[PDB]
C-alpha cells in the first residue's frame, strides 16, 4: 500500500537523522573558537572587462587561470584574456537564453545553454580558426541551469527538469541520467578527483551523485528555499550551498551534516553565486544586494566585501592558483578583483 | 588707423559718459543689486555641480551638459562680479588693457551661457528623433562639443582683444563701451541671434512629432510646459543685451544709456534661470539638494 | 586550406607586375597575411603584412614605397602591386597567414608561391650551421643566436622556427620556443634564453630531411635567418 | 610589443562588430507572449503574418521577435527575469472559458486561472514597468457561448444582461481590475479581429504607444 | 504511485548504510587542509605587486 511505504519512508528520514545527531559531537564554530582571525579583507578591481550588451549570467576560469568565458543575453559568448583585457573569441550563439557556461580542462572546448534545453560545444582550436560548433546535446525537456566539463569527451549538466545528466560528446547521447530531485535542478559542482559531483535544486536539497554508478549516496538538507549555487571545498571533503534563504552553509560528505550557516541580519536578499579560496579559508558569495561578501570559512565572520556592481552579482569564480577572484553581474561587466 | 594713445580718462572724455567720480544714491543700490545677483549665480551653480558630479545616476550626456551648463554659468556670475568692483567711481582706477579684460570675461562667458543652451536642445532633439528604442550613448559627441562650445566661446571673447575694435575709430564705435565697435557688437549679436533660431526650430520639431504619430493611436501637460518656458527664458533674458545693442549702433535720438545698467543685470538673470529651469523638472536631481 | 598564388613568370626590370594570392578554405576576413620571398640560392626574407581587415600594413627596407598590398576580403584573395623591379627581386614569394591572438599560432599555413625571375636597428639573427651532416635515428641540435634580447616582459621569446622539405613551401615547427606547432612529431622540440636557441630533434626520417630557419617577431621587419640543411 | 599590438587590433575589431550588431539587435522589437494552451497564441501568431520557439515578422518598416514561452512547464520563478525588458507582454485569454474548467482540477474555471496568471505576472516585480497588451481572442466564440449560457456561471455576481457588449465589458475592466499599478502599467486591450488581421495594426499602433512614452523618457524631458 | 514509492524507500536505505565519521575529526581535516596551504593563498595573504599578474 502507499500508506504502507510512506509510514515506512518518514522511519528511514528518522534513523537517518537519528544518527546525524549522534555523529554532532562539537560544532565547528566551538572548534575554531581560538584560530587566529583572517583579517580585513581589502579586495580592488583590478581589471575590469566590457563588451558585454545585456545581463552577464555565466562566467568560468581557465585551468592556466589566465583565461575566461562569459554568456549572456546579447546571444555573445566570449571568451577573455584576464590579463591584458583583450577579447580573444567572439562566439555568436544561436540561442540568446544563455544561463551557464564551462571552459573545458584542456581549453580546447567551451559549453553554453539555456532556455533552449541544448548544452552546445564550441571547438577553439579549429584548422579555419573560426570557432566552430562541435555537438548539440539535446536530451533534456527544461532549461539548462549548468554545466561542468570532466574531460573533452565528458560533460555532465544539471537542468529544469528536475535531473542531471553525464553526457559522451562524440555520440551526444546522455551516458547516465540521475534522477531523485523533486524541484529543479539550478547548479552542480564536480569533486577535485571529478568522481563525485554535488548538485543544487529549488527542492531546498543538495545531493551527492557518482559519476560512475549514476546513484545519489547522500542528500542534504537545512536550508529553506532553493539552492541558487554550490561549490566543494578544495580538498572535496566539504561543499557550500548558497540559497534564497540569505544564507550559505557548509556541508560535509563524511559527517554527513551541516557544519557552518553563514548568515547576517542585515543581509535579505538571495544568493547568487558561492565560490571558495585555493586555502578554503575564504568563501566568496555573490549575493543579490548587488554587492559579493568575502566569508571566513571557518569562524563564519563576514570579512570583506566587493562593492562594484550596479545590479546584481550573477557569476562569481576564482582561478584554480587564487590569484583573482572575478565576478560578473547584470550590469554588464566583468572585474577582477585581487 | 589708430590712436591707442589715450587713457580711461580720455576715452570717457572721447565718450559723452560720464564718470560718476562719486557714489550715488541710485549707484549704492545698483551696485548691491549686481553683487547680489552674482552671488545667488554662483551658489545655484555651486550645488548643480556638486549634484551632478556626485550621482552616478547623473552620469549621462545630457546630464554632462548639464554641468557644463553650470560650469559656464558659474563663470558668468564671476564675470559680472568682476564687472562690480569696478562701476561707480572705481572705474576711474582703469585702464584699456584691464577694461577690455573685464568686458572680455563678459563675452566669453555669455557666449558660453548661450551655447550650452544651443547644446541640450540639440540633444534632446537627437535623443526624441529617432526610432531604435534605448542605444545606449558614450559622452564622446558631448565633451566635443564641450569644447566646441568653450574654444568658441573663448574665441568670441577674443576678436575685439585680437583686431576688432575702435582703438581704430573711436568715433566709430559704441557709445556705452567706448571701444567695442558697434561693428563687433553687431557680430556678437548675430551669433545669439542664429543659435536661437535653431533653438527655436528644434523644439518645436520636439513637441509636433510626438503629438502627430502617438495621439494619433495625460503627459503631453508636462512636455509643452517644459519646451515652451526653456524658449522663453533665452528670449526674454537676451532680447534686451541684443535689441540695447542694435540701438547703439543704429539710431540717434535713441537715449539708451539710459537702461543700460539694469539690461546688463537680465542678461545675467539668463545665467541665474538656467540652474532651476533645467532641475526643476528634474525634481529628483533637484531633491537630491541637501 | 590551401593557399595558392597567380602572377609571376619573366618580366624586364621596372615593369609593373601583380600577385594574386586566392584564400580557399579558410576565414581569410580574419587572418593576417605575410609576403615572405625566398631567393633562387640565398634564405627566406620578409617583404609586407596587411593585418585583419586593412588596419595595418608594413613593409621591409628594400620594398618601402616600391610595393602596394591589398586584401579583397570578400573575395578571398591577396594581392601584391610591384613597381620598378629591381634585379634583386628574383625570387619565389611565398604567401603566409597569421592569426594574433592569446596563444595562436602566427605563420602556421605557408601557400606554394610563385617563381618571379626579372631579366637582366633591425634584428639579424645568426646561424653558422650549414649541410650537417646527420644520420636517420641519430639526435641532432641546430643553435640560433640573436643580436637582441628577445624576451620580452611578459616572458614570450617571440622566436620561431621552420622546416623546408626539398621542393617544398616552409612549414611551421615552433611557433614560440618551448612550444610545438599542430601536426609535427613530438620530436620536435626547442630550449632556449635571450639570445641563445636550440632545436632538439630526437630521431629523425627521410621525411624530415631538409633546410630549417629560424625567425624572430620581437618587433618589423621580422628578419630571418641564413639556412641550415641536414645532409643525407 | 609586436604580437600584443596586432592583438589588440583583433580586439577592437571585435568590439566594433559588436556595438555594431548590438544596435542591429536593439532596434528589433521584442514582445514576451504568455498564456494558457488554448488562449489561441497558435491561432495569434498565425493571424500576425523547441523551448522558446521565437518568431519574426515585420510591419510598417518594424521587425518584431515574438518569444512564446509556452511550453516551459518548469518553475517560471526562475526564467521569467530573463525576459525582463520585453518592449510589452502579449497576452492572450480566450473569452470562450467562462464556462470551462481545466479537466484536471475538479471545477476551477478556466477564465479563474486565467486571472491568476496575469495576476502573477502584471503585479510581477520584474515588470513593474512593461506594458501589456491584452487580446481577449475567441470573442465570437465567447458570443455563441454565452447567447444560450448564463455568465453567472463564472462570475456569481454580476449585474448584467447576457448582452454580448455588456457580457464582455464586464469582463474586460474584471481583467482590468488585477493591477495594482494603476498609471504603472498601461494595458491595451484589444478584442480579436478574426478577418482585417488589424490584430495586427493593433499591435503596430500598441507598440508605439509605449514606446513613446518610454522615448519620453530617453529624451531628456527632465 | 506505487513505484516512486518503492525506487524511494532503498534509495534512503542505501544513504543510511554508509560509515559515518564524527564531525569532531572531520572539523580538525577541514582545519588542516586550510593551515597546511595558507602560504600558498594569494586572497588570505596579500602579494606584492612585483609577483601580482593583476
Ligand atoms: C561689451 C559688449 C558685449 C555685448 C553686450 C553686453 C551687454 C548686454 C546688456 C547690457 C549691457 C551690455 C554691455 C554694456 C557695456 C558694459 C557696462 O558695464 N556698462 C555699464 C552700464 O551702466 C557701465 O559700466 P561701468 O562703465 O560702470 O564700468
Amino acid at each position: 500500500e502507499l500508506d504502507q511505504l510512506r509510514q515506512e519512508a518518514e522511519q528511514l528520514k528518522n534513523q537517518i537523522r537519528d544518527a546525524r545527531k549522534a555523529c554532532a559531537d562539537a560544532t565547528l564554530s566551538q572548534i575554531t573558537n581560538n584560530i587566529d582571525p583572517v583579517g580585513r579583507i581589502q579586495m580592488r578591481t583590478r581589471r575590469t572587462l566590457r563588451g558585454h550588451l545585456a545581463k552577464i549570467y555565466a562566467m568560468h576560469w581557465g585551468t592556466d587561470s589566465r583565461l575566461l568565458v562569459s554568456a549572456s543575453q546579447d546571444g555573445k559568448l566570449i571568451i577573455w584574456d584576464s590579463y591584458t583585457t583583450n577579447k580573444v573569441h567572439a562566439i555568436p550563439l544561436r540561442s540568446s537564453w544563455v544561463m551557464t557556461c564551462a571552459y573545458a580542462p584542456s581549453g580546447n572546448y567551451v559549453a553554453c545553454g539555456g532556455l533552449d534545453n541544448i548544452c552546445s560545444i564550441y571547438n577553439l582550436k579549429t584548422r579555419e580558426g573560426n570557432v566552430r560548433v562541435s555537438r548539440e546535446l539535446a536530451g533534456h525537456t527544461g532549461y539548462l541551469s549548468c554545466c561542468r566539463f570532466l574531460d573533452d569527451n565528458q560533460i555532465v549538466t544539471s537542468s529544469g527538469d528536475t535531473t542531471c545528466a553525464l553526457w559522451d560528446i562524440e555520440t551526444g547521447q546522455q551516458t547516465t541520467t540521475f534522477t531523485g530531485h523533486t524541484g529543479d535542478v539550478m547548479s552542480l559542482s564536480l569533486a577535485p578527483d571529478t568522481r563525485l559531483f554535488v548538485s543544487g535544486a529549488c527542492d531546498a536539497s543538495a545531493k551527492l551523485w557518482d559519476v560512475r554508478e549514476g546513484m545519489c549516496r547522500q542528500t542534504f538538507t537545512g536550508h529553506e528555499s532553493d539552492i541558487n549555487a554550490i561549490c566543494f571545498f578544495p580538498n572535496g571533503n566539504a561543499f557550500a550551498t548558497g540559497s534564497d534563504d540569505a544564507t550559505c552553509r557548509l556541508f560535509d560528505l563524511r559527517a554527513d551534516q551541516e557544519l557552518m550557516t553563514y548568515s547576517h541580519d542585515n543581509i535579505i536578499c538571495g544568493i547568487t553565486s558561492v565560490s571558495f579560496s585555493k586555502s578554503g579559508r575564504l568563501l566568496l558569495a555573490g549575493y543579490d544586494d548587488f554587492n559579493c561578501n568575502v566569508w571566513d570559512a571557518l569562524k563564519a565572520d563576514r570579512a570583506g566585501v566587493l562593492a562594484g556592481h550596479d545590479n546584481r552579482v550573477s557569476c562569481l569564480g576564482v582561478t584554480d592558483d587564487g590569484m583573482a577572484v572575478a565576478t560578473g553581474s547584470w550590469d554588464s561587466f566583468l572585474k577582477i578583483w585581487n | 588707423q589708430c590712436f591707442y594713445n589715450e587713457s580711461i580718462a580720455f576715452f570717457y572724455n572721447r565718450s559723452g559718459k560720464h564718470l560718476a567720480t562719486e557714489w550715488n544714491t541710485v549707484s549704492k543700490l545698483v551696485m548691491g543689486l549686481g553683487i547680489t545677483v552674482c552671488i545667488f549665480i554662483m551658489l545655484a551653480n555651486l550645488l548643480v555641480m556638486v549634484a551632478i558630479y556626485v550621482n552616478r545616476r547623473f552620469h549621462f550626456p545630457i546630464y554632462y551638459l548639464m554641468a557644463n551648463l553650470a560650469a559656464a554659468d558659474f563663470f558668468a556670475g564671476l564675470a559680472y562680479f568682476y564687472l562690480m568692483f569696478n562701476t561707480g567711481p572705481n572705474t576711474r582706477r582703469l585702464t584699456v588693457s584691464t577694461w577690455l579684460l573685464r568686458q572680455g570675461l563678459i563675452d566669453t562667458s555669455l557666449t558660453a551661457s548661450v551655447a550650452n543652451l544651443l547644446a541640450i536642445a540639440i540633444e534632446r532633439h537627437i535623443t526624441v528623433f529617432r526610432m531604435q528604442l534605448h542605444t545606449r550613448m558614450s559622452n564622446r559627441r558631448v565633451v566635443v562639443v564641450i569644447v566646441v562650445i568653450w574654444t568658441m566661446a573663448i574665441v568670441m571673447g577674443a576678436i575685439p582683444s585680437v583686431g576688432w575694435n575702435c582703438i581704430c575709430d573711436i568715433e566709430n564705435c559704441s557709445n556705452m563701451a567706448p571701444l567695442y565697435s558697434d561693428s563687433y557688437l553687431v557680430f556678437w549679436a548675430i551669433f545669439n541671434l542664429v543659435t536661437f533660431v535653431v533653438m527655436v526650430v528644434l523644439y518645436a520639431h520636439i513637441f509636433g512629432y510626438v503629438r502627430q504619430r502617438t495621439m494619433r493611436m495625460d503627459t503631453m501637460m508636462s512636455l509643452l510646459k517644459t519646451v515652451v518656458i526653456v524658449l522663453g527664458a533665452f528670449i526674454i533674458c537676451w532680447t534686451p543685451g541684443l535689441v540695447l545693442l542694435l540701438l547703439d549702433v543704429c539710431c540717434p535720438q535713441c537715449d539708451v544709456l539710459a537702461y543700460e545698467k539694469f539690461f546688463l543685470l537680465l542678461a545675467e538673470f539668463n545665467s541665474a534661470m538656467n540652474p532651476i529651469i533645467y532641475s526643476y523638472r528634474d525634481k529628483e536631481m533637484s531633491a537630491t539638494f541637501r | 586550406v590551401q593557399l595558392v598564388e597567380s602572377g609571376g613568370g619573366l618580366v624586364q626590370p621596372g615593369g609593373s607586375r601583380k600577385l594574386s594570392c586566392s584564400a580557399s578554405g579558410f576565414a581569410f576576413s580574419s587572418f593576417g597575411m605575410h609576403w615572405v620571398r625566398q631567393a633562387p640560392e640565398k634564405g627566406l626574407e620578409w617583404v609586407a603584412y596587411i593585418s585583419s581587415g586593412s588596419g595595418t600594413i608594413y613593409y621591409a627596407d628594400t620594398v618601402k614605397g616600391r610595393f602596394t598590398i591589398s586584401r579583397d576580403d570578400p573575395k578571398n584573395t591577396l594581392f601584391l602591386q610591384m613597381t620598378s623591379l629591381r634585379s634583386e627581386d628574383t625570387a619565389m614569394y611565398y604567401c603566409v597567414r597569421s592569426i594574433y591572438y592569446y596563444g595562436s599560432s602566427p605563420f602556421d599555413f605557408w601557400g606554394q608561391g610563385t617563381t618571379l625571375t626579372v631579366s637582366s636597428s633591425d634584428i639579424v639573427m645568426t646561424q653558422a650551421t650549414s649541410s650537417v651532416p646527420v644520420t636517420p635515428g641519430e639526435s641532432v641540435s641546430i643553435s640560433c643566436r640573436s643580436s637582441k634580447s628577445l624576451l620580452h616582459s611578459n616572458g614570450n621569446t617571440y622566436l620561431y622556427w621552420f622546416l623546408q622539405r626539398p621542393g617544398q613551401s616552409p612549414q611551421l615547427l615552433i611557433y614560440r620556443m618551448s612550444n610545438l606547432a599542430s601536426g609535427v612529431p613530438d620530436r620536435f622540440s626547442g630550449s632556449g634564453s635571450g639570445t641563445a636557441f636550440t632545436l632538439t630533434i630526437s630521431r629523425l626520417e627521410a621525411e624530415d630531411v631538409g633546410v630549417y630557419y629560424c625567425m624572430q617577431h620581437l618587433e618589423y621587419p621580422l628578419t630571418f635567418g641564413a639556412g641550415t640543411k641536414l645532409e643525407l | 610589443s609586436a604580437e600584443d599590438k596586432a592583438a589588440v587590433e583583433r580586439s577592437k575589431m571585435i568590439d566594433r562588430n559588436l556595438r555594431e550588431d548590438g544596435e542591429k539587435a536593439a532596434r528589433e522589437v521584442k514582445l514576451l507572449l504568455l498564456g494558457a494552451g488554448e488562449s489561441g497564441k497558435s491561432t495569434i501568431v498565425k493571424q500576425m503574418k523547441t523551448g522558446i520557439v521565437e518568431t519574426h515578422f515585420t510591419f510598417k518598416d518594424l521587425h518584431f521577435k515574438m518569444f512564446d514561452v509556452g511550453g516551459q512547464r518548469s518553475e517560471r520563478k526562475k526564467w521569467i527575469h530573463c525576459f525582463e525588458g520585453v518592449t510589452a507582454i502579449i497576452f492572450c485569454v480566450a473569452l470562450s472559458d467562462y464556462d470551462l474548467v481545466l479537466a484536471e482540477d475538479e471545477e476551477m474555471n478556466r477564465m479563474h486561472e486565467s486571472m491568476k496568471l496575469f495576476d502573477s505576472i502584471c503585479n510581477n516585480k520584474w515588470f513593474t514597468d512593461t506594458s501589456i497588451i491584452l487580446f481577449l481572442n475567441k470573442k465570437d466564440l465567447f458570443e455563441e457561448k454565452i447567447k444560450k449560457s448564463p455568465l453567472t456561471i463564472c462570475y456569481p455576481e454580476y449585474a448584467g444582461s447576457n448582452t454580448y457588449e455588456e457580457a464582455a465589458a464586464y469582463i474586460q475592466c474584471q481583467f482590468e481590475d488585477l493591477n495594482k499599478r494603476k498609471d504603472t502599467k498601461e494595458i491595451y486591450t484589444h478584442f480579436t479581429c478574426a478577418t482585417d488581421t488589424k490584430n495586427v495594426q493593433f499591435v503596430f499602433d500598441a507598440v508605439t504607444d509605449v514606446i513613446i512614452k518610454n522615448n519620453l523618457k530617453d529624451c531628456g524631458l527632465f | 504511485s506505487i513505484a516512486q514509492a518503492r525506487k524511494l524507500v532503498e534509495q534512503l536505505k542505501m544513504e543510511a548504510n554508509i560509515d559515518r565519521i564524527k564531525v569532531s575529526k572531520a572539523a580538525a581535516d577541514l582545519m588542516a587542509y586550510c593551515e597546511a596551504h595558507a602560504k600558498e593563498d594569494p586572497l588570505l595573504t596579500p602579494v606584492p605587486a612585483s609577483e601580482n599578474p593583476f
